[PDB]
């Protein structure tokens, strides 16, 4: 669980390279994003089947 | 084929933003299937972009 905190979540930069085999927010819609900046972020990150 | 979630409504990404948006009052059905015995060779395809 990693805390991102003070910076600038652009999302571009992954398209260049990263190719998502899903993608799901619940809460918010993906296109509002951009026009949205939060309170608190944690990365929740593991490897599963 | 992990870009066939953004054909729809809401979605982003390097195609619902970039190269094919859809309207949010949609009507109509979204086909997809695999290429890949069609649209790849050995040293690859770039005839796709």
């Amino acid at each position: 669980r990693k805390r991102i905190s003070n910076c600038v979540a652009d999302y571009s930069v992954l398209y260049n390279s990263a190719s998502f085999s899903t993608f799901k927010c619940y809460g918010v819609s993906p296109t509002k994003l951009n026009d949205l900046c939060f309170t608190n972020v944690y990365a929740d990150s593991f490897v599963i089947r | 084929g992990d870009e066939v979630r953004q054909i729809a409504p809401g979605q982003t990404g390097k195609i619902a933003d970039y190269n094919y948006k859809l309207p949010d009052d949609f009507t109509g059905c979204v086909i997809a299937w695999n290429s890949n015995n069609l649209d790849s060779k050995v040293g690859g395809n770039y005839n796709y972009l």
